[PDB]
């Protein structure tokens, strides 16, 4: 019945190891959907709870079920920074190149959010390290903004485009001087950054750092 | 107002994030920042309730960013319970998609109504407070009292309260000192999470001599 | 011994540093480490005096590293003064080359003799405590007491002790609750620098019911 | 009088900047000597006195002096970290490429403690940043070494040979590995460290990787 899914998926979001085991075994569907398409494994990805995660996957989950608005259960997962979620998530098959409505790849929400080893773990599980959303932004371009040296050079080293460009022809460099990280454009710069590169309006990481009012940027692109 | 002062202390901890809080606990407010130009919605769905909407109020701030903000209606802020969230673009796109819960992100307003006192006997100070004003769960409130001294001194004292006492006694101090007291405040564990309050305003004292 | 304590603390301060500092005011310890091979000259200045030789030891420790180390003789270790500093190698090279003062490095031991002891009155504890042993300048030493608490609640008050004072009254605390106390020591300024001590050895108390 | 010159390399010493020109105004050696063959600025340099540094450099101190040991005043301020006696120093004419009997410059020396504003300014004078001291050792061998990045950064950025090697064969990568500098290790494969050079013992940075027990850097290095 579906009422049935309604509370298993109701287990799942609050975290109810056992609540869900009972539900299931009284035939649950594990594979039930609220109004957003979401199924109990997106939720519980969303909440961390790895025990209700194995066993949903254990009892016949969809690993690659979608919502409505395009996220998978590994997009959750990676966004929050769960690494044993997103280990067992990958190993059961899950999609590491899905992308969103965003047109974004869990590569894309680690890379954005600072989770260094799931970038990592996404990697080695054979992720589009060039891959770009609805934007043209990279993992490297919402790294590089977001001041994440260290998937900079992760990404970098695993072959990053350095002189990728967006939808508004904005580089990395761009990105980085614009939100003031020194140490990722003296990195960007030596992966081989164009610093004359200019974006749809005619402005360089320079004429960023400038308008931005950084000297220590400013002395630094030249 | 006391508001922006809360939010910029939650914003530098998750920068890209939605970030929820309560501030007496009878209502709640969700809010994320972004770069520039109703092009998002916010649903959110509690404990076996339909999903419904909450209106969005965008204002600018810092250097271009617009900062969006749903302020939960005082009947949809029950504690102790899942309530999850959702804000997806006008084409259906996500945006951001979490699990909370209210009482795990409580940030109390400052204790007030500061009274430092001298004791009889030299050295000791008699220090009361208030809890935060028109807050709720006050015997579930815990303080800490901050003990400064002048000429470059700083902080030379450190002292947690219990919960639901507005009283604290220090001794150990110096006399013909400039002593200066601050109180703040936070929900005790394990009922409720969150951070500490901003420090009260102060209140100051000559200690005699001895 | 105690010694490897003090040297490990700084060691991690100032890595490939020539770290000198002083225990009781009576001697001056100075030493450094380096990888794997008499190859050093250690020679000093001290206020107008003949440039001495200073008999430097050598043992390894952690991964294969060798620690060097002078200890200037009890004669030659009056503070308040400029006191230079050459490590040379038996080459003539260059090693190390430093100006210090005896004062500004001091690194107590940690007081000794805690006793906690209930008041008459429920939720105040008396504590007292010895400076650190076979050291000068008692009156210029300050301390800062840490009370502790069981089941995960950590530090729950911090007190600063003015200089001179080994005696510490403690009250907001909780009512049938083990509480552990440790003080460590620091010497005050301007006349002196340095670091706080090593806590002392703890004391606990059951508090009774109120 | 010879007495006026060790009273002023007392006085330098002891930073008194009213003894240093009561000194001088009779008439002092501001070049005197002490055994060492240390003049007053280099005291004035070691302890960090700006005020008794220009004092002296303004009464005609010999700003590229040299003790027996080899090293100089702009030694001194570059590796105890006093980035504005490095400054006027070096607009006063200080050698900034003199080596001591290590061999070792003042970008050495800088490198090495980790003093990266000065690191900067050594190299905008013009400092040779592949200086090799009597061990071999260049500033990115001791940067490396020690752990740091910004320093490793700048030095790659205007010119350092990645794959230098010392005296045993070891490259900057060696003595990052040696010492679990990942995010190093990382930006020097990045600049294009040789992963499979080895010293003079046959050891790459990554069987130094096993040696030193560290799981990390040789995931990283293979
Ligand atoms: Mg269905
Ligand atoms: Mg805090
Ligand atoms: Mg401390
Ligand atoms: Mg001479």
């Amino acid at each position: 019945h579906s009422d049935l899914g309604k509370k298993l998926l109701k287990a799942a979001r609050a975290g109810q190891d056992d609540e869900v085991r009972i539900l299931m075994a009284n035939g649950a569907d594990v594979n039930a959907t609220d109004i957003w398409d979401a199924t109990p494994l997106h939720l519980a990805a969303l909440i961390g709870h790895l025990e209700i995660v194995e066993v949903l996957l254990k009892n016949g989950a969809d690993v690659n079920a979608s919502d409505i608005t395009g996220t998978t259960p590994l997009h959750l997962a990676a966004t929050m920074g769960h690494k044993e979620i997103v280990e067992v998530l990958l190993k059961y098959g899950a999609d590491v190149n899905a992308y969103d409505l965003n047109g974004a790849t869990p590569l894309h929400l680690a890379a954005r959010m600072g989770h260094a080893e799931i970038v990592a773990v996404l990697l080695e599980y054979g992720a589009d390290v060039n891959a770009q959303d609805a934007a043209g932004m990279t993992p490297l371009h919402l790294a590089a903004a977001n001041g994440h040296d260290e998937i900079v050079l992760i990404l970098l080293l695993k072959g990053a485009d350095v002189n990728a460009k967006d939808a508004a022809g904005m580089t990395p460099l761009h990105l980085a001087a614009a939100n003031g990280h020194k140490r990722i454009v003296l990195v960007l710069i030596l992966a081989g950054a164009d610093v004359n590169a200019q974006d749809k309006f005619g402005k360089t990481a320079f004429d960023i750092s400038i308008d931005n009012g950084n000297e220590d940027l400013a002395k630094i692109l030249q | 107002p006391k508001f922006e002062s809360k939010a910029a202390l939650l914003a530098a901890r998750g920068p890209e994030e939605l970030l929820c809080f309560t501030e007496r606990l009878e209502d709640l407010v969700c809010f994320w920042e972004e770069a520039a130009s109703g092009q998002y919605s916010f649903s959110y769905q509690l404990e076996d309730e339909p999903w419904k909407l909450c209106r969005l109020h965008q204002a600018p701030t810092a250097r271009g960013a617009v900062r969006f903000w749903c302020s939960l209606p005082t009947a949809d802020t029950s504690s102790f319970v899942p309530l999850e969230l959702r804000v997806t673009a006008a084409s259906g796109a996500p945006r951001y998609h979490r699990v909370i819960h209210i009482n795990e992100v409580v940030l109390l307003d400052a204790p007030v109504g500061l009274v430092a006192r001298l004791a009889d006997e030299s050295g000791h100070v008699v220090l009361r407070w208030l809890p935060p004003p028109e807050t709720p769960m006050t015997s579930h409130i815990r303080y800490e009292v901050d003990v400064s001294a002048g000429q470059g001194a700083g902080s030379v004292q450190r002292v947690e309260i219990l919960e639901g006492r507005t009283e604290c006694v220090l001794s150990n101090l110096r006399g013909r000192t400039r002593y200066t007291f601050a109180v703040r405040a936070r929900m005790a564990e394990p009922s409720f999470g969150g951070f500490w309050s901003a420090w009260s305003e102060p209140v100051s004292l000559l200690t005699p001599s001895d």
